[PDB]
C-alpha cells in the first residue's frame, strides 16, 4: 500500500463508511487516460478537446503521454496502484497537447452542460495542471462564478510546480483555474475551486512541509493555496502498464480529488459548499505552514470522510421515522 | 393488486431527479420525477392511507428518497389515472408510485416485468 | 386543503440554514429558517404531514441544496410562540432546478 | 418459529446486489438478491415472518448500502401467488448476519 | 448555548425507554418516552439529538431541572429533562426562543 | 467494546437483533419481549450506529433472559439493556 494512505488516514474503518451504490465519476481534465491495468474497469466516458480528435494520450512527450493515466490511477485504480477511491469511475476529458482553442474552458463547459443525470457524475473535476499566460481572465472568471452560483460541482486545481511564491508571481505566470482570486464576499463563499499544494513525505502526526525543488517544487502562498496534500515519492500507473514515481502538485490534486469522491458517495446531493467546507474544516492546521497555505491546512482524509459520512448517516442511511 | 400486474406501467434505467412532499385532504403525499436522459421523463406520486397503494407510502418514501440521494439508475413502477383531483393532476400527475427496483443496465432491472 | 392552494405562499431557491425542535401543549414541533415555518404533530390542518416534513426538512438542512418552502401564514396563534418563532405552518417542500424553477405546484 | 430453525436455509458470504420494493394484496414487501445467487422477500403483516418486516427492511437496506458480505436466512415456499413467485421468488427473508469469512458468519 | 453533544446513553426504566446526552462547562439532559409532560417529544428529540451527536456541531440544549426523581438514576445521570434543541450561529446566538 | 457483529431475525412473532463485541460478549434485544422490550427500537438504532462507526462502547446486559434452548445454544441468553459512549477503555458515560 502507498505511504500517503497512513499519513492522511485512509483506514479500513473510514473507507467502510462510503456508500457502494452511489455512481461516482471523477472528471479527469488532462492529457487523456489509458484505461489499462488497474484502470481497465474504471471508464465511464472519454472526450477529446484536441485538434487530432483522439480521447487517448499521444507520445508528443513522455510526461504528456503518461499524465492523464497517472492522475486517474491515484484516484480510482483497483489493482496495482492503490486508488484513493477505487469504486469511482473516471470521465476522461483530453485538453492537451494539441488542444483546441481554450481547450480547458471547452471541457469545463461540456461538464457544465449536465448530460449525465446522476448527482455524483462529474461533481468532482480534477485539474492536475491548467493554463498559464492568461491575460483576459474574463472567460475563466465568468465560468467559475456561474459554477459557484450553481453550487453543485467542485474543481480540484493544482497550484503548479516551480517552487515560486504565487503572491510574487506575474499574472501571466500563474496557473488557471487555481489563480482564480474571487473578489466579493458572495464570490469568495461560492468559490468552486480547491487550490492544492504538494507536501513532502511524512508519517501521520509528524509536522509536514511543502515539497521543494526547482522543478517539482510546490508553488505556495497564503490566500492562493486552500489545502496541502501528499505530493512526493508517489507511485502512479503508465499507459504501458508499468509504474512510475513522481512528486508535485499534480499528484497532490489527484489525492484530494479521490478523498472528495469518497465523500461524494455518502450524499452526492450535498452542495459544493457543503463538501468544500467539510474537507477544509476537517483539515489539520499547522502553525509552520500558515505563510504557504491558507490557515496552514493539511489533508485529513479520515476526518473529512468520517465527518461527511456521519453528518449524512441519519438523513441517508436511517430515514425511517 | 400487485406491483407486477400487467395494467401498471414501468420506466427502466431512470435517475430520480426531483422530489416534492405535501398534503391533500389530511393525507401526506410525495412526488418524484425520474429521467432516462433528455428523452424521457416520468412522474409518480404516493399518498398515505390513499388506497389501493396507500399501504406502501412509508416504504416507497424511504426507498425513493434513498435512490434520489444516490442518483443510481432505477425502475419506477406506476399506475396511471389513480389521482383524480384536477388541479393536483395538472400541477403534478395522475400516476401512483407502486414500486421501485435497482437496475443492472438501462433496460435490465430486478423484479417483475409489468 | 392542499399544499398547492392559492391561499398558501411559497419561497423558491431557499437554503435551510437553521433548525429548532421543541414541544407546545403536548405536541412536538419543529421550526426551519429569510423565511420561517413550523410543523406541529397532530395540530390540524397540516398535522398529518409532521413526520414526512421533519424527515424531508432535516434531509435538506443536511445537503444544503436550494429548495422551495410552502407555508401557510397565521396558523400558529400563541403570541410568545409567534414572537419567538413564526405563525407560518410548513405545508410542503420541493427540490429546485433554478432559484425560481422548482418541482411541484406554483 | 425461529430464524435458526433447521427447516430454514442459509447463504453465507453474500453481497446484497439488488433491491426491489412493492405491494401485493394491501401488504408492502421488499425483495433482495445476493451473489450462486439467492432471492428472499419480506412482507409486512404476512405471518409467520410479517412481524420482522421493518427490522429486516432497515437491516437489508443498510447492508445493500455498505456492500459488506452477509448471511441471508430464508424459508422457501412461503409466497404462493404464481406470477409473484415466477417474477420474483417464493423464499421469505427470515434473518440477516454480518460475516467474518465467506463461510463464518455471526448467528445460528 | 454553543454546546457540542459529546456523550450518549440509552436505557430503560420502569417499562419506559430513555436516552441521556452530555454536552460541553458541562450539561446533561434525559428524555423518557411517555414520561413527564415532555414524553410526547421523545422520538423527535432522540432523532435530533443523535443527528447532532453525528455532526458534532454546536447546538442549544433546552432543559428542565428536577423532572427525574428516582435517586440512583439522578445520581448516575441527571434530574434534567431534555425539552428542545437548536442549531447555533455563534457560541451564544442560536435559533429559537 | 467495539461492536463487530450484528444479527437480526424473528422468534415467536417477535423481531430481535444480536450484537457481538470484543474477551467477547453477545447480547440480544427483542421487540415487545418483557422486561426490556420497550427499549428495542432505541437500542437497535444506537447499536447499528455504533457498529457503523466502530467506536468503543459500553454494553449493559442481563444474563438468563432468553430461555428457548436452540436460541440460547446458537446465540445467547443475554438481554441487551443499555449502551453508552466511552472516553477510555474503562471510563464510559452512564451508570
Amino acid at each position: 500500500k502507498p505511504w500517503y494512505f497512513d499519513a492522511i488516514g485512509l483506514t479500513e474503518t473510514t473507507m467502510s463508511l462510503t456508500d457502494k451504490n452511489t455512481p461516482v465519476v471523477v472528471s479527469v481534465v488532462d492529457s487523456g487516460v489509458a484505461f489499462i491495468g488497474g484502470l481497465s474497469d474504471s471508464e465511464f466516458a472519454k472526450f477529446s478537446f484536441t485538434q487530432d480528435g483522439s480521447p487517448f494520450p499521444v507520445k508528443k512527450s513522455e510526461a504528456l503521454y503518461i499524465h492523464g493515466t497517472a492522475m486517474a490511477s491515484l484516484i480510482a485504480s483497483r489493482y496495482g496502484i492503490y486508488g484513493v477511491y477505487p469504486h469511482a469511475l473516471i470521465s476522461s476529458r483530453r485538453v492537451i497537447p494539441d488542444g483546441v482553442q481554450d481547450s480547458w474552458i471547452r471541457a469545463i463547459e461540456s461538464i457544465m452542460s449536465n448530460v449525465f443525470l446522476a448527482p455524483g457524475e462529474e461533481k468532482i473535476i480534477n485539474i492536475s495542471g491548467g493554463q498559464k499566460g492568461v491575460a483576459s481572465a474574463s472567460v475563466w472568471t465568468e465560468l467559475l462564478s456561474r459554477m459557484g452560483r450553481n453550487n453543485d460541482r467542485l474543481i480540484v486545481a493544482a497550484v503548479g510546480n516551480d517552487g515560486a511564491d504565487i503572491r510574487k508571481l506575474s499574472a501571466q505566470q500563474r496557473i488557471w483555474p487555481a489563480a482564480y482570486h474571487p473578489v466579493s464576499s458572495v464570490n469568495k463563499k461560492q468559490d468552486p475551486v480547491i487550490r492544492v499544494a504538494a507536501l513532502a513525505q511524512y508519517r501521520k502526526g509528524e509536522t509536514p512541509v511543502l515539497h521543494g525543488g526547482g522543478i517539482t517544487g510546490s508553488r505556495f502562498g497564503n490566500n492562493w493555496v486552500d489545502i496541502a496534500a501528499p505530493g512526493q515519492n508517489i507511485t502512479f500507473l503508465r499507459p504501458d502498464a508499468k509504474t512510475g514515481t513522481g512528486s508535485g502538485t499534480s499528484e497532490a490534486t489527484a489525492i484530494v480529488s479521490g478523498v472528495l469522491a469518497a465523500m461524494t458517495s455518502c450524499n452526492p446531493r450535498a452542495t459544493a459548499t457543503e463538501l468544500k467546507r467539510t474537507l477544509l474544516e476537517s483539515a489539520d492546521k499547522y502553525p509552520s505552514l500558515v505563510d504557504k497555505v491558507t490557515e496552514g491546512r493539511v489533508l485529513n482524509a479520515e476526518k473529512a470522510i468520517s465527518m461527511f459520512c456521519k453528518k449524512n448517516y441519519i438523513p441517508v442511511r436511517q430515514g425511517r421515522m | 393488486e400487485w406491483t407486477g400486474d400487467a395494467r401498471d406501467g414501468m420506466f427502466s434505467g431512470v435517475v430520480i431527479t426531483q422530489f416534492h412532499t405535501g398534503q391533500i385532504d389530511n393525507k401526506p403525499y410525495f412526488c418524484i420525477e425520474g429521467k432516462q436522459s433528455a428523452g424521457s421523463s416520468i412522474s409518480a406520486c404516493s399518498m398515505k392511507n390513499s388506497s389501493v397503494w396507500g399501504a406502501s407510502f412509508s416504504t416507497l418514501y424511504n426507498q425513493a428518497l434513498y435512490f434520489y440521494t444516490t442518483g443510481q439508475p432505477v425502475r419506477i413502477y406506476y399506475e396511471p389515472g389513480v389521482w383524480t383531483y384536477p388541479p393536483f393532476v395538472k400541477a403534478l400527475t395522475s400516476n401512483a408510485l407502486v414500486g421501485l427496483s435497482t437496475c443492472t443496465t438501462s433496460t435490465e432491472c430486478f423484479g417483475p416485468d409489468r
